[PDB]
């Protein structure tokens, strides 16, 4: 009932057009959890792009 | 407290036509 | 985190032996001398 | 040449230092309304 | 190791392996049901392990019904309950009476949730009574108190769950019972002002009949 | 008692009309002889919009 | 409610641009 | 035991070593340094009593 | 010629800007591991079981704390003097509950500022100057030792550390003055005397010498264009200043040599720096301070109060509220 | 709750007397 | 919000320090 674009979010839905689909939080978006969030999670991304 | 602002800007923007009215650079001859 | 271990040994063991190899190198001859 | 041979000057007059604070005063006083809503 | 593998190391070996953290890994003792006489026995070193600690995540993402989701352990080996005691029936066909008195009974551990929240909660089997034939030995045990009363809140101002046990192996010489173990208790509450959340702690668990 | 100046939390005692100390407070509640559950000091007001 | 981070947007859009202007301004009749 | 954990705290061994994967690695940096070294060896001062101190 | 000559060469070279030398090969990496630690956990740190009494304490920005209260948090006592690295933890979670980068970046830091005290002997020789900066700089190395290494190495836990953090380094001073009384103990008024010392010499020095320089220059530009760099001409009257001294206090208490003078300001402030260096590692082994509990006795034997008994009861104040969840029983802090 | 008036005055605080130095800083460096 | 402004206010702190060490006036000679 809360999706992203009711939050007026707005570059995640490009991360998780492409596939960056969890967080370092452990949720994702579909709703379950994931174990493993590797190196590239939506926290990853940012601060890449700050390197 | 807007109207601070509302009224910050019209005193201002009546101040920079004082000083381009009287404080220009005198257009000069030759 | 043994792929992590390998890497902090290696990158320790490298500089400490940068370190010694390079104050075996003639050192107290690189100075403006006499 | 190590020294820029391109180093050049910029140059405002005080004709468009009026011409830009009362442009930019006018685009305040004409946006706030809506800005604060 | 087994009991005796255990015993045979000294003091220095143990200190600083995790190896005093287990149960005695039991033998080849496998359903041994009907060797196994009556007698109003106890237990010498009555050890249970824990193998997983999953809590009951109360906030909904599919709809109205919510599982068990699988955690992490923070503090550090701070489990296996150890030296408990108290008096153990054997019974004619198998019905063991165990009843728990003394030992250690309790250890206080944390564990996240996927989401970043910390939960703090008693792993305690303080006073269990266990009246059960080799397969639910049920009953319940006692969650004391998360703190005590003497507790100073920051400011300076200032229950029972369930337990199943099972049975696997028997030692039909020594008495060495092996076996299963669940159970299902609340968390730590900071008295009312958060709501408790359930826990389910799966294991393993291990003992001596004398 | 009344707070004096420099007193953020100053605790609470009640004292008597010569100045010894009947009852208080308790910052600590366990052996707790002088606080107000065990010795029952009622209160009466005089005035005010609670006359 | 009124915009807090409108007020801060209007000061910001007074105060830099002005800014840019007098630095150019008095770099220009620094030397004239 | 619940999860996996190197228990390397307390144990008292050299260098901290527990594989000897993990090992190896301190000789496999320390002979090439020393290799590396030992050519470059080449362009310094070698010499019979030229010593430098007073 | 040889790839071992030229990188020796590269790296003792004296042109490239900041120098290196061979103690910055430890000095450079390390300090960069610590502080890009520390800029990450002074932001997003989760909270920290400081007592090991299962309460987590809240350091960093992102959990309620500003500038003043965010403070890298210091290790858990249970976790005491062990040697406390990732790949011995759990997970990443696990690390960052038990006082992880504290325990990283403090050992990264010693080991960066003893190099850093070696590149300074060292440049100094590669340029040809004499070699005692890093006698000078010995003083607040140890100061900072005392404190991240000896003090809870002495306490037996890197609980009693310094925490990194402005609100934490006062926690840090008021229960050390609890514990160990470190205004009644003579190696602490020494180092007051350095530090009070040293701002008057600084004071003094630079009130002497701007009142002596030599007119270069109008009285409408700035009075520092009068110094061209690299001169040979001593810009400060040093025997008017030293006559305007010897008129203001003493003759014989003259220093009258500049190098006699520079030798004083140097040490002043490091011998007076070096005694509290001490003090705290004295205080680190339980070699308590002063004690003037019920000295004035009367002609009967009852106890008379000074400001010793008075601070007797401020120490008392602070002893029974610190750690207050810990202990139980009655001693041993 | 933040301050409604504390981020204006960071943000004047901020950026008034770095406009007022960088105009006398390139007012400097035009010349030489 | 306030985070924001905290972070932004030591990240400039250290950028002018940064610009003080690497973009200073050369100190020249006579
Ligand atoms: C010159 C650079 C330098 C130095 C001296 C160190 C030194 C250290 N690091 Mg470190 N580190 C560095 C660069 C460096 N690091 C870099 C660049 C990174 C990023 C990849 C890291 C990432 C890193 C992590 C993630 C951790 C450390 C840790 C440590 C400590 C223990 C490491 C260990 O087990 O090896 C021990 C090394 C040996 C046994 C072999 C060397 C022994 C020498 C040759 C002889 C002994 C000397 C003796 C005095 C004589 C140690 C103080 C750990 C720590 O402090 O835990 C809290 C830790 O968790 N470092
Ligand atoms: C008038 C009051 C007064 C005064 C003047 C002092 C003075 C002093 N006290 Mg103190 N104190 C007082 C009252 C006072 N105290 C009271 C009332 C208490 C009781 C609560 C205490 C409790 C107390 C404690 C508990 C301690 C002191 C200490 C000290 C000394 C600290 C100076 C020092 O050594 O730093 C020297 C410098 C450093 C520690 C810094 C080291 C520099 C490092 C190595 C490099 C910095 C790296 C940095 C990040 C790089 C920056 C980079 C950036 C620019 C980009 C100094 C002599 C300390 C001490 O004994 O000193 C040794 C100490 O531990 N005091
Ligand atoms: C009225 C002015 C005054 C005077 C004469 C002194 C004098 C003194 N103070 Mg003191 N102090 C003062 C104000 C003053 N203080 C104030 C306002 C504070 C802050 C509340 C302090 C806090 C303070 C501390 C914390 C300590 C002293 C100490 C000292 C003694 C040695 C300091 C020293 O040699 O200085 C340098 C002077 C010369 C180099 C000349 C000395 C007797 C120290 C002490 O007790 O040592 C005996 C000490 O530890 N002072
Ligand atoms: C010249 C040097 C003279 C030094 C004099 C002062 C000596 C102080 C004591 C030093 C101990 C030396 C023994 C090594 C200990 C050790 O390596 O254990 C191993 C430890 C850590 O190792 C850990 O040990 C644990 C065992 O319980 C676990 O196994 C961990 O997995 C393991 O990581 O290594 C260190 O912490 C020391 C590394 C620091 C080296 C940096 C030196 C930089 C300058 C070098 C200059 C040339 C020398
Ligand atoms: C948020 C802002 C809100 C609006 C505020 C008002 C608008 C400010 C915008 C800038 C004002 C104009 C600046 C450029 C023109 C100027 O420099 O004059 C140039 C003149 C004549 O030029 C020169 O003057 C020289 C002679 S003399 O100085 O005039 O005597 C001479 O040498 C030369 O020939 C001649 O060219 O001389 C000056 O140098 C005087 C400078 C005065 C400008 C400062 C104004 C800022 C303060 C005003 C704020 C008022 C506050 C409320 C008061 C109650
Ligand atoms: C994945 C992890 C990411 C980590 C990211 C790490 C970021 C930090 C890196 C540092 C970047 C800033 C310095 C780079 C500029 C520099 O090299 O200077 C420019 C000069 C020019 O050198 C000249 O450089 C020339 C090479 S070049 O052509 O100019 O490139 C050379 O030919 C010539 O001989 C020489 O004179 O370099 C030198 O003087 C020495 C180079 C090494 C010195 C830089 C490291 C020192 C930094 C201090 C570290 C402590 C700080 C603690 C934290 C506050
Ligand atoms: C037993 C222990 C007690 C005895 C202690 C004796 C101390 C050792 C003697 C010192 C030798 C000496 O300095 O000679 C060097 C010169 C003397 O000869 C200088 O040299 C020349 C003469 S000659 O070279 O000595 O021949 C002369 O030209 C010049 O003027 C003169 O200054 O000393 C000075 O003039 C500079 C001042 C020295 C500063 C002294 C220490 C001050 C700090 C102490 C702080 C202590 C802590 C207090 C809290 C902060
Ligand atoms: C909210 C703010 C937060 C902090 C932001 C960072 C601090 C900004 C403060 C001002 C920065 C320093 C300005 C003064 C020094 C300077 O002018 O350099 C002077 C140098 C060398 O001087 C000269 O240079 C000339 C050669 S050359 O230009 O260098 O090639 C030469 O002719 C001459 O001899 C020599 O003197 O050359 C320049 O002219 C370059 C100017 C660059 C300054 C603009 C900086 C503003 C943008 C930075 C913002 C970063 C944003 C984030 C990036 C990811
Ligand atoms: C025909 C070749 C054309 C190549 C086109 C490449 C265009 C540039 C792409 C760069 C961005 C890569 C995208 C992210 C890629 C990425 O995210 O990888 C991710 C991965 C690292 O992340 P992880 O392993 O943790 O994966 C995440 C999951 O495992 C965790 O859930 O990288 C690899 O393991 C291998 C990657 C190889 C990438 C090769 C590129 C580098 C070599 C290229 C050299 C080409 C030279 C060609 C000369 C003719
Ligand atoms: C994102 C972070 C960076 C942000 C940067 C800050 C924002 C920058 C904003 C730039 C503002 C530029 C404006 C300068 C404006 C200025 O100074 O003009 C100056 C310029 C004069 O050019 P010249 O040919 O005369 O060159 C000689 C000198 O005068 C110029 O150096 O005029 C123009 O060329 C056109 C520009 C618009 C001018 C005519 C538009 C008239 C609008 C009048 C509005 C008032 C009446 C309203 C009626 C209701
Ligand atoms: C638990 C036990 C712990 C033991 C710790 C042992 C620490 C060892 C410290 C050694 C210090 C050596 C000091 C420098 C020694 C030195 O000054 O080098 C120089 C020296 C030769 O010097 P020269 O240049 O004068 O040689 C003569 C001619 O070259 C003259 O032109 O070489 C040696 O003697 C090496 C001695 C054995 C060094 C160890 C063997 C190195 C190779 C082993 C690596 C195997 C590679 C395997 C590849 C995977
Ligand atoms: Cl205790
Ligand atoms: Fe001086």
């Amino acid at each position: 009932l809360n999706p992203m674009w009711r939050q007026g979010m707005f570059v995640l839905p490009f991360m998780t057009r492409l596939g960056i689909t969890q967080s370092w939080g452990g949720w994702t978006i579909s709703g379950e959890t994931a174990t493993n969030p590797g190196i590239w999670s939506y926290e990853g991304v940012a601060a890449a792009h700050i390197i | 407290m807007e109207a601070l602002v509302y009224t910050f800007l019209l005193v201002g923007t009546l101040g920079i036509i004082f000083f381009s009215i009287f404080f220009r650079d005198p257009p000069r001859m030759i | 985190m043994l792929t992590l271990k390998i890497f902090v040994y290696t990158v320790v063991t490298f500089f400490v032996c940068l370190f010694i190899f390079g104050f075996l190198s003639n050192d107290p001859a690189r100075n403006p001398g006499k | 040449a190590r020294p820029n041979p391109n180093k050049q000057v910029v140059e405002l007059n005080r004709t468009s230092l009026y011409w830009g604070l009362l442009l930019i005063f006018v685009l305040a006083v004409l946006f706030s309304s809506y800005i604060f809503n | 190791l087994t009991f005796d593998e255990i015993q045979g190391l000294t003091y220095l070996q143990v200190k600083g392996s995790g190896i005093a953290n287990t149960c005695p890994v039991l033998e080849s003792g496998t359903t041994n049901l009907k060797e196994l006489k009556a007698g109003s026995y106890k237990l010498e070193n009555f050890c249970i392990e824990p193998t997983s600690f999953t809590v009951k995540e109360e906030s909904q993402f599919k709809g109205g019904e919510t599982e068990f989701v699988k955690t992490k352990l923070m503090t550090r080996l701070t489990y296996t309950l150890d030296a408990m005691s108290g008096s153990f029936k054997v019974g004619s066909d198998g019905s063991a009476e165990l009843k728990e008195d003394d030992g250690i009974d309790y250890a206080a551990t944390t564990v996240q949730l996927p989401g970043g929240e910390r939960v703090a909660f008693l792993f305690t089997i303080k006073q269990f009574d266990g009246k059960g034939t080799l397969d639910n030995i049920k009953g319940d045990f006692l969650v004391p108190s998360y703190r005590g009363s003497s507790f100073l809140d920051p400011k300076g101002r200032g229950l029972k769950g369930s337990a199943v046990f099972s049975v696997a192996k028997v030692d039909p010489v020594t008495g060495e019972i092996a076996g299963v173990f669940e159970s299902i208790q609340p968390s730590d509450t900071d008295l009312g002002a958060k709501p408790p959340k359930d826990i389910k702690v799966t294991g393993l668990w291990y003992a001596q009949l004398k | 008692r009344r707070m004096p100046t420099f007193f953020e939390t100053f605790p609470v005692l009640l004292l008597d009309k010569d100045g010894i100390v009947r009852a208080d407070v308790p910052f600590r509640k366990a052996e707790s002889k002088y606080s107000i559950e065990q010795v029952g000091v009622s209160v009466t007001f005089y005035g005010g919009e609670l006359d | 409610e009124v915009n807090i981070y409108g007020l801060t947007a209007t000061a910001l859009f007074i105060i830099i641009p002005t800014s840019f202007l007098l630095i150019l301004y008095v770099k220009t009749a620094s030397t004239q | 035991l619940v999860d996996e954990r190197m228990n390397g705290d307390g144990t008292g061994r050299p260098f901290g070593v527990n594989d000897p994967v993990l090992g190896w690695v301190l000789l496999g940096v320390f002979g090439t340094m020393w290799a590396i070294w030992f050519i470059g060896q080449k362009d310094l001062g070698d010499f019979e009593d030229a010593d430098d101190g007073l | 010629s040889s790839l071992w000559a030229r990188f020796c060469e590269w790296i003792t070279s004296t042109e490239n800007r900041l120098y290196i030398g061979w103690f910055g090969v430890i000095m450079i990496p390390c300090l960069l591991t610590a502080t890009s630690v520390f800029i990450i956990a002074f932001i997003a740190a989760p909270p920290v079981d400081i007592d090991g009494i299962r309460e987590p304490v809240s350091g960093s920005l992102l959990y309620g704390n500003n500038i003043i209260t965010g403070a890298v948090i210091p290790t858990s006592n249970a976790i005491g003097l062990h040697f406390y690295p990732i790949w011995e933890a759990a997970s990443l979670d696990e690390w960052l509950y038990n006082g992880g980068p504290y325990q990283l970046i403090v050992c990264h830091f010693l080991l960066g500022v003893y190099c850093y005290m070696g590149r300074e002997w060292e440049l100094s020789f590669r340029l040809g100057m004499r070699p005692w900066i890093a006698v000078a700089y010995s003083a607040p190395v140890a100061a900072a030792s005392a404190v991240f290494l000896v003090y809870p190495i002495g306490q037996g836990s890197f609980s009693d550390g310094m925490p990194l953090g402005i609100s934490g380094t006062f926690n840090f001073m008021i229960v050390f003055q609890a514990e160990h009384n470190i205004l009644m103990h003579p190696f602490h008024m020494l180092g007051v005397a350095g530090v009070f010392g040293g701002s008057l010499f600084s004071a003094m020095h630079g009130s002497l010498v701007t009142s002596s320089l030599i007119r270069e220059t109008t009285e409408n530009e700035s009075a520092n264009e009068g110094y061209r760099f690299g001169q040979e001409e001593e810009t400060y009257n040093i025997v008017a200043a030293h006559g305007y001294f010897g008129r203001l206090i003493f003759q014989y208490a003259s220093f009258n040599n500049s190098r006699s003078l520079h030798f004083f300001l140097a040490a002043w402030p490091v011998i007076g720096i070096w005694f509290t260096a001490l003090g705290l590692s004295t205080m680190a082994f339980n070699l308590n301070g002063f004690n003037f509990n019920q000295s004035v006795v009367d002609s009967q034997g009852r106890v008379l109060n000074t400001w010793a008994d008075i601070i007797n009861r401020a120490n008392l104040g602070m002893e029974v509220m610190h750690e207050r969840n810990a202990h139980n029983f009655p001693l041993d802090l």
